């Protein structure tokens, strides 16, 4: 994603 | 009219009168008309005679003395000659058509008074001078 | 004005339609009218038709009526035909034909010989008079010729048609006979009872006769259009299915037909629906043996006879099918079933390919390929659509049967072909059948006012009078409304699609899409199911209430590789020989034929007769001013007399004018030259060139005009009469008095 | 005429067709390889890179990436190889004749749609287009208008309530679970029996045993007693090699991290307590109707038993009155290609695309007033 995960 | 015009059309009348109380019936009127040199229509003589109903046009009865105000009311070529070249170009016209517009048109008439009127006057091909008619009929 | 002491009106009347009345006393322009009858009446207004001067009625042309009105039209039919007896009158190009339903002399070769070769001005109106201008048409033009029969039922057609025919037959053969011969089965398979008539034709039917270069008969090819499958699983109320299977239920009896194991006409669910099955004034125990023996007279042989009734009898046991839902997802036969035992025993398929495939439906993928079962009434959908796919391949065959034996070998150089096609349609209830046959309708009277509007732009430029006074009034609106995107019937094939589609929320859509933005679309005051569409002809009512279930064709394409794979007998695999087509609607099947029909006739110059069934009980020679207003107004004939009252309708050469009218000049004027004395005098009575153009021949006047002159020269010439018998009569009157003083 | 294109950009496969097939023809793994060793042989015609199928075939020489992890595109130049391989060469259909339908999974950065749209209309010239929600699809494709759709690929899962065709954006969830992080965690159970898979290659070979070899217990407990037990439940299989395998309690204990995400190491709880929270969300007077159908959706969905699983725990938290009916038909994989394929048929939908006038005029912004 961007921020609270990896992607 | 004069006093001597006044009698004449008083004689004649007279004359018209066939039961001897003096009179004509409305229904003469018209035909008295004619008789003293008048050509009014059919509707011009109802007209002049106040519209009558048929039972007093019929037998009600009027002296000279009241039908001459109608007789002056009502009396107060080259029409004629365009009118019967309608029904003309070599200056003749059909003593049939002739006879079949005056029997079926307009304030028609009998085939006796169109017999009376037309004899002599259209030749053996069946064909009407009609200036020569004209003039006699206006004669 | 125009009314006056002496005028003459026609008035609405529960009898017929209009009543004559005069009126008793002149008109001015009060809410009052006083009417004279035939007495006494007193009308108002909140201005009656005027009636046609009394020369004009009966002229065998109704454009040469100078009032163009219902009544008018109506009084000029009604006494060519009981009077004269002349059953064929002129309206503008359209030849108008009235069913005497009692035969007549008049078709005799000598009077084929008096028409040969003469156009048709020249000749009073009559069937051969169109085939000898398409006739003369295909010779100077060098380009094919079509001619159009509209029409209800029973209307004379089909004998139009013979007529038609026998005419190039005579000025130019077996044909005649081959092709009269094949009407019988076409019949058969393609007539239907329908709640107003018997033996409604439910599809377009076309023949093309062949002529070489010297113009002599080779041959007919027949080819076939608009057919209307939808009724071989469903029928309204008082209707019957296709006539064949009656045909064939009443044969169950005889010794052939034993093997089929039919039963009785109601003990199938495609014959039982109507109500109906059997017909008083048919037996049709014997129109079976003529429907054999015109396939006989036509070639088929007798093995493919009993294999047509095979294949026929296949569909009547197929509707008895009979689906058990066992969830609400997934349905089955339930065990040894009976109606489809008898199928494949009659089809040659296994049992159970049958019974698994009728009731699942097969996915393909890369790979990978998923049976899924399907809901009951998928199943019985596609039962259906099963059964109309087989109907409408078999009709397609036999008519490609009946086309080897009309064709003949010789290579056709051009042809002039024949289009019996059903008329605009009207019922009570109205419903998607009467929706297809209404939108062909439409195409068919937009070409017709195309043509019509390029015969008056021609005629135009024959006189040499600017096209600017012509109008061409368009039903491509209405066409837009009912075929185009986002049009009726694009909504509707997309509530097949939709989940949960309904005619409830198809009608919803209708209202949103439509209900205001167009002008030809309207919803009836009190439903919400039904809606409204203004035709050419009238305003018409149709119910959403059934076009769903009508509309939803698709088919499987594993039962028909199921009954692809029979090798009990030839003709079952035969039809199918020649996959985007399996899904479409019906909808969208018949406006594809449509456009194969008005491709094939755009091609080709047309020539019109419209057939009318002038009473209801086939009394001959007996007419009925209702009955005829109906179809009168069904073919569009009122619409088109309507069209051109708009327009120059009344045509007179100078000659003819001034010798009508010489009455109404006065010499001063008249000229050694014609032309010019016309025109000075009609500048004189008539004080608007508006009403009226000069042509280099002709003088064109708008609807009025001449009726005003009729009614001018009328009176002058009574004004004239009169004062010539007022003369004559008091000259008489001088002689009689005359007379009275003898 | 001219059809729609309808693609599917998914996580793993991507599927691809046209409006109104049957069933999408283009299907391949939405993979990109690039070989990582030393190429010997001068001129056998090595490629910078393969993509689907081709590297699949490969993938011994190869590092595979997925482009989409987590429905989000993480690395664009690999996606447009992907959109590039699969109407050049998939589907062989030039794309500037065919509008084009695409999918995606709700909640997710708008970004991802201005990306997405640019590069349709900017590189591949596309002359209109839509992007349509992915559990929203799944109604299309099975016939209804209302339910709560549970549908869960590789990558994320999400459930939507929909009501008469109305949707209820607030009750929306989406969960990070699904698909990928089930082999992720297969892996690591499957090291506990001694068998080490190491490598991007060595996945796909896990992501096979688990389409063929996992199933759901209905009782979880049990089953695990069962295993501990017996030998009956062990089932053994062969990988490329001819090494052969044997996998027992594994195979049922990897798919129920489905319904007990702690095993994995996530807060939320399981699909049944986020489709129960879901329903609990939407007001009383509907819930009737969402219970009555529920549709699973997307392959993630297609293990043995899980339809029994959820009907069986969904009438344990429900109300007790009610049915609870899971529908899941044998097709779910492609339900969303299904419905995506009935939708871009419709007329209806001709005014809803975008077309290269409005984003000429526009940019990209327009893809969310228009879109939902
Ligand atoms: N011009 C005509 N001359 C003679 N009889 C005619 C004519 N037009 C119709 N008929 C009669 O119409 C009757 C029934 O209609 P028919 O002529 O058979 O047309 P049809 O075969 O029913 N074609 P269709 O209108 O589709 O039903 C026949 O008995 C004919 O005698
Ligand atoms: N038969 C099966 N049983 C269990 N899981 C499967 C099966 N087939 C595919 N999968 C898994 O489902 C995932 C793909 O789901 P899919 O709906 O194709 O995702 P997307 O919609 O993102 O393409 C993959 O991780 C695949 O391993
Ligand atoms: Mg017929
Ligand atoms: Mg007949
Ligand atoms: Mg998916």
């Amino acid at each position: 994603w961007x921020a609270x995960c990896p992607a | 009219f004069n006093k001597d015009q006044l009698e004449e059309f008083k004689e004649a009348f007279e004359l018209f009168d066939r039961v001897g109380d003096g009179k004509i019936l409305y229904s003469q009127c018209g035909d008295v008309m004619r008789a003293l040199g008048q050509n009014p229509t059919n509707a011009e003589v109802l007209k002049v005679l106040g519209n009558p109903k048929s039972d007093e046009l019929k037998s009600r009865r009027v002296d000279f003395e009241t039908f001459l105000p109608m007789l002056q009311a009502v009396a107060k070529y080259e029409d004629y000659l365009e009118g019967f070249r309608v029904f003309d170009g070599n200056g003749k016209v059909m003593g049939a058509e002739l006879r079949h517009v005056l029997t079926t048109l307009g304030e028609k008439m009998t085939e006796e008074e169109v017999e009376t009127v037309l004899a002599g006057h259209e030749d053996s091909n069946g064909c009407i001078n009609y200036e020569a008619f004209l003039k006699h009929i206006l004669s | 004005e125009l009314y006056t002491k002496y005028a003459r009106v026609w008035i609405p009347d529960p009898e017929e339609v209009w009543k004559s009345a005069e009126l008793l006393k002149d008109y001015k322009p009060d809410k009052v009218l006083q009417l004279r009858l035939e007495k006494d009446l007193e009308y108002c207004l909140d201005l009656p038709p005027l009636r046609n001067p009394d020369i004009l009625v009966g002229e065998n042309d109704l454009t040469a009526l100078s009032y163009l009105h219902e009544p008018a039209v109506l009084h000029n039919l009604k006494v060519r035909f009981i009077d004269s007896k002349l059953i064929y009158t002129y309206c503008g190009i359209v030849l108008v034909a009235i069913n005497p339903y009692e035969q007549l002399p008049i078709y005799g070769e000598d009077i084929i010989n008096a028409y040969s070769g003469q156009n048709m001005g020249d000749m009073d109106p009559h069937i051969f008079a169109v085939a000898e201008e398409a006739y003369k048409q295909m010779a100077r033009d060098e380009r094919n010729q079509s001619i159009i029969v509209s029409g209800e039922s029973g209307a004379g057609k089909t004998v139009s048609a013979k007529y038609a025919m026998r005419y190039f037959a005579t000025v130019s053969a077996n044909v005649e006979e081959k092709v009269l011969a094949s009407n019988p089965i076409m019949e058969s398979i393609g007539n239907a009872k329908t709640t107003r008539n018997d033996n409604s034709s439910r599809f377009g039917k076309y023949i093309e006769i062949g002529f070489d270069k010297r113009y002599r008969i080779i041959g007919a090819n027949m080819r076939t259009y608009l057919l209307e499958k939808s009724r071989v699983v469903f029928q309204a109320e008082e209707e019957r299915n296709y006539h064949i299977f009656y045909q064939l239920c009443a044969s169950a009896a005889l010794p052939e037909f034993k093997t089929l194991r039919l039963g009785n006409a109601n003990y199938f669910h495609y014959t039982k629906q109507g109500g109906s099955p059997v017909i008083d004034g048919i037996d049709d125990a014997k129109e079976m043996v003529n429907t054999r023996q015109a396939c006989t007279l036509l070639g088929i042989s007798d093995s493919y006879q009993m294999g047509i009734f095979r294949i026929l009898a296949g569909i009547l046991h197929l509707g008895n099918v009979e689906f058990a839902s066992r969830d609400s997802d997934s349905c089955a036969i339930p065990p040894k079933h009976d109606p489809l035992t008898i199928f494949c025993d009659l089809m040659g398929v296994d049992y159970e390919e049958m019974a698994h495939w009728l009731c699942h439906r097969k996915l393909a993928t890369a790979t990978e390929t998923y049976i899924k079962p399907i809901s009951k009434l998928h199943a019985i959908n596609a039962r259906d659509a099963l059964a109309k796919h087989i109907y409408a391949n078999l009709f397609n065959w036999i008519v490609d049967h009946v086309n080897k034996a009309l064709h003949s070998t010789v290579k056709q150089h051009s042809f002039i072909g024949v289009l019996d096609i059903y008329g605009f349609e009207t019922f009570e209830i109205n419903s998607f059948e009467q929706f297809c046959i209404n939108y062909a309708n439409e195409k068919l009277q937009q070409q017709f006012n195309m043509h019509v509007f390029k015969l008056e732009q021609e005629e135009y430029m024959k006189e040499q009078i600017p096209w600017t006074l012509i109008d061409f009034y368009d039903n491509q609106p209405c066409i837009n409304l009912i075929e185009a995107k986002m049009g009726v019937l694009d909504l509707l094939d997309e509530e097949c699609k939709m989940p949960k589609g309904s005619d409830d929320t198809w009608a919803q859509k209708l209202y949103n899409t439509h209900l205001n933005k167009c002008a030809l679309f309207e919803k009836p005051r009190l439903s919400n199911k039904a809606f409204i569409i203004k035709h050419f002809a009238d305003k018409v009512e149709y119910q959403c209430e059934g076009f769903l279930e009508k509309n939803k064709d698709t088919v499987y394409e594993e039962q028909i590789k199921v009954l692809k794979s029979s090798k009990k007998f030839k003709l079952l695999p035969e039809l199918f020989q020649d996959s985007k087509e399996h899904k479409k609607t019906v909808g969208h099947q018949f406006r594809n034929s449509l456009h194969l029909l008005m491709e094939t006739l755009n091609a080709t110059t047309p020539h019109y007769v419209r057939c009318i069934k002038p009473n209801d009980f086939k009394f001959p020679f007996t007419f009925d001013e209702k009955r005829a207003v109906q179809q009168l107004r069904a073919c569009g004939v009122l619409e088109t007399i309507r069209i051109s009252a708009a327009g120059f309708p009344s045509r007179w050469t100078y000659q003819e004018f001034f010798s009508r009218y010489r009455v109404l000049m006065k010499q001063k004027d008249v000229l050694s030259d014609r032309k010019q004395t016309c025109k000075n005098v009609l500048e004189k009575l008539i004080l608007d060139k508006d009403k009226y153009q000069f042509g280099k021949t002709k003088i064109f006047f708008r609807a009025g005009q001449v009726a005003y002159l009729e009614k001018i020269r009328a009176d002058k010439l009574r004004a004239a009469c009169i004062r010539i018998q007022k003369t004559i009569r008091g000259w008489l009157m001088r002689k009689k008095y005359m007379r009275m003083r003898r | 005429e001219t059809t729609a294109l309808v693609c599917d950009n998914g996580s793993g496969l991507v599927k691809a067709g046209f409006a109104g097939d049957d069933a999408p023809r283009a299907v391949f793994p939405s993979i990109v390889g690039r070989p990582r060793h030393q190429g010997v042989m001068v001129g056998m015609g090595q490629k910078d890179s393969y993509v689907g199928d081709e590297a699949q075939s490969k993938r011994g020489i190869l590092t595979l990436k997925y482009p989409i992890e987590h429905g989000i595109i993480t690395n664009w130049d690999d996606m447009e190889k992907i959109w590039h391989h699969t109407f050049y060469n998939e589907l062989r259909v030039a794309p500037e004749e065919h509008p084009t339908l695409l999918t995606e999974a709700p909640l997710n950065p708008k970004a991802n749609r201005e990306k997405m749209t640019q590069i349709m209309f900017e590189t591949f010239n596309v002359p209109a287009m839509y992007v349509a929600i992915q559990a929203v699809l799944s109604l299309y494709a099975s016939g209804r208008t209302t339910g709560i759709v549970l549908d869960s690929g590789d990558g994320v899962t999400h459930n939507v309530p929909i009501y008469e065709g109305y949707a209820l954006p607030h009750a929306i969830m989406r969960l990070d679970l699904a698909g990928r992080d089930l082999t992720d965690y297969l892996m690591k159970i499957l090291t506990e029996r001694g068998y080490s898979f190491v490598t991007t290659a060595e996945r796909e070979i896990v992501r096979d045993i688990k389409e063929k070899l996992c199933y759901v217990a209905l009782d979880f407990e049990n089953e695990m007693a069962t295993a501990a037990s017996s030998s009956s439940l062990e089932k053994s299989y062969e990988l490329p090699d001819g090494q052969v395998i044997t996998i027992g309690n594994e195979r049922f204990r990897c798919p129920e991290t489905l319904f007990q995400p702690s095993f994995i190491g996530m807060e939320s709880a399981g699909i049944h307590e986020t489709t129960y929270n879901s329903i609990m969300k939407c007001d009383i007077d509907i819930r009737k109707d969402l219970y009555a159908n529920n549709v699973m959706s997307g392959g993630t969905t297609m293990y043995p038993g899980i339809a029994d699983r959820m009907q069986k725990e969904i009438t344990a938290l429900a109300p007790s009155t009610m049915k609870i009916k899971i529908i899941a038909p044998p097709e779910r994989k492609y339900s969303v290609w299904i419905g995506g394929s009935i939708l871009a048929s419709l007329s209806t939908f001709q005014q809803m695309w975008i077309t290269k006038q409005e984003y000429d005029e526009a940019g990209p912004s327009i893809v969310h007033r228009k879109c939902f």
